């Protein structure tokens, strides 16, 4: 997954996005939430909307600076977005750069994508600049079972130009 | 424009497991609030659950995944918990 | 022109940052640095942090010849606080 859609032109990423804020508001949509198009040659199309955070909010994060799962607490809290919570207008929302978003997972790509289990012997996690790392179950010691999802380890990678 | 009673927070318990519950506690920390963790026993070594302030174990008996489904076990703890 | 900076005016100011670097100089000991081996190693992440780790992995042994620097955490946001 990447932030925000590079490849699109911003006037058409712009009416995008407004086409979901409409759709929010006539609802009067609460807390976080996504709404998802399907895009072909500068037409779009709604499909979903899914009510509460996903696994790529990370690079939306990225990108705007805004932290994206304290807003969800604060505003269950009945906090609102602007006076307590300290987002701008919609017209000051941030665009720094872009983000990119790869999950890291035991799937095999050789035996078709088939999750590995067992120990793992070694994990060591790079970082530095432009590098931000949300681990999910992956340590040295750590046995990885066949009961819930394969995801080690998400990575995000960000910065001023998309190269 | 109306906020629910009871909207004042001091404790947060996720009703998930792995990386998205790490990462709610963090931000519920960063937020001063407390956090619990909910743990199916086949999860038992799971990160997340040592990242909680408190952890319980949850859906005994069960299939891993319907321990996580167990609605009425996971308001049990965020009940006992506070 | 290459690299791609813009103009002095231009150039962008995001937020805060801090970084505190992370060292095995005990504190109760006069900060005299601590040498001996890593058992364990767990390093965090999430939003607004950065990592540029020194010389810390489970198994590694610190040794009394270099600085003491384990790993270097920066956080960033958009408030300082």
């Amino acid at each position: 997954e990447i932030a925000p859609a590079v490849g699109l032109s911003p006037d058409f990423r712009n009416e995008i996005c407004e086409a979901a804020v409409k759709l929010c508001k006539n609802v009067g949509y609460v807390n976080a939430g996504t709404v998802e198009f399907l895009v072909k040659d500068d037409k779009f199309y709604f499909i979903e909307v899914n009510p509460r955070v996903q696994v790529e909010h990370t690079i939306t994060e990225l990108i705007t600076g805004v932290d994206i799962v304290q807003a969800q607490i604060l505003i269950a809290q009945g906090k609102d977005l602007h006076r307590e919570i300290g987002l701008p207008a919609q017209s000051e929302i941030p665009l720094l750069g872009s983000a990119i978003q790869c999950r890291i997972t035991t799937e095999d790509p050789q035996n078709g994508f088939l999750p590995d289990t067992g120990k793992i012997d070694t994990y060591r996690s790079p970082g530095g600049f432009g590098i931000r790392l949300d681990v999910g179950n992956a340590y040295a010691g750590y046995e990885v079972t066949p009961y819930f999802d394969s995801l080690l380890v998400k990575v995000c990678t960000f910065a001023n130009e998309f190269s | 424009g109306l906020v629910p009673r009871g909207s004042h927070m001091k404790k947060l318990l996720v009703a998930n497991r792995g990386e998205i519950a790490v990462r709610v506690f963090r931000a519920c920390n960063e937020l001063g609030l407390s956090t619990v963790a909910v743990y199916a026993r086949e999860d038992e070594y799971s990160v997340h659950r040592f990242k909680a302030d408190e952890s319980y174990l949850i859906g005994q008996g069960k299939k891993p995944i319907d321990a996580y489904l167990d609605i009425d076990d996971i308001i049990r703890v965020a009940l006992e918990s506070g």
